[PDB]
């Protein structure tokens, strides 16, 4: 499971 | 305050230019806060032309809802939003 801040990229 | 905006994302030949941030359970990206928010826009991209901020609170994209969404509900909605993307966000003052 990701943990932390999530930051997903739409380059 | 603030105010509510939906912005249209017109996709070219290179891609969205977007990042997306933050989800139900995870680090909240803005203070407490744990709402899907926007982390980058492109200067390029699509995303800026059509009037996106950093900082924009993301709350449906294509009218699928994302109040109270965990992170890979948001990345799901992306994914799946096609060659215009309506993106309805409130922007804090």
């Amino acid at each position: 499971k990701p943990n932390g801040l999530l930051i997903t990229d739409f380059p | 305050m603030g105010e509510e905006l939906t912005l249209t994302i017109l996709r070219q030949t290179g891609g969205l230019g977007i990042s997306i941030a933050g989800g139900k359970g995870s680090t909240p990206y803005k203070g407490d806060d744990e709402g899907i928010f926007i982390s980058r826009v492109s200067e390029e991209g699509p995303a800026a032309r059509a009037g996106v901020r950093v900082g924009d609170k993301l709350l449906e994209v294509n009218g699928v809802a994302l109040q109270g969404a965990e992170h890979h509900e948001a990345v799901e909605a992306l994914r799946g939003a096609g060659t215009a993307v309506q993106m309805r966000v409130w922007r804090e003052r």
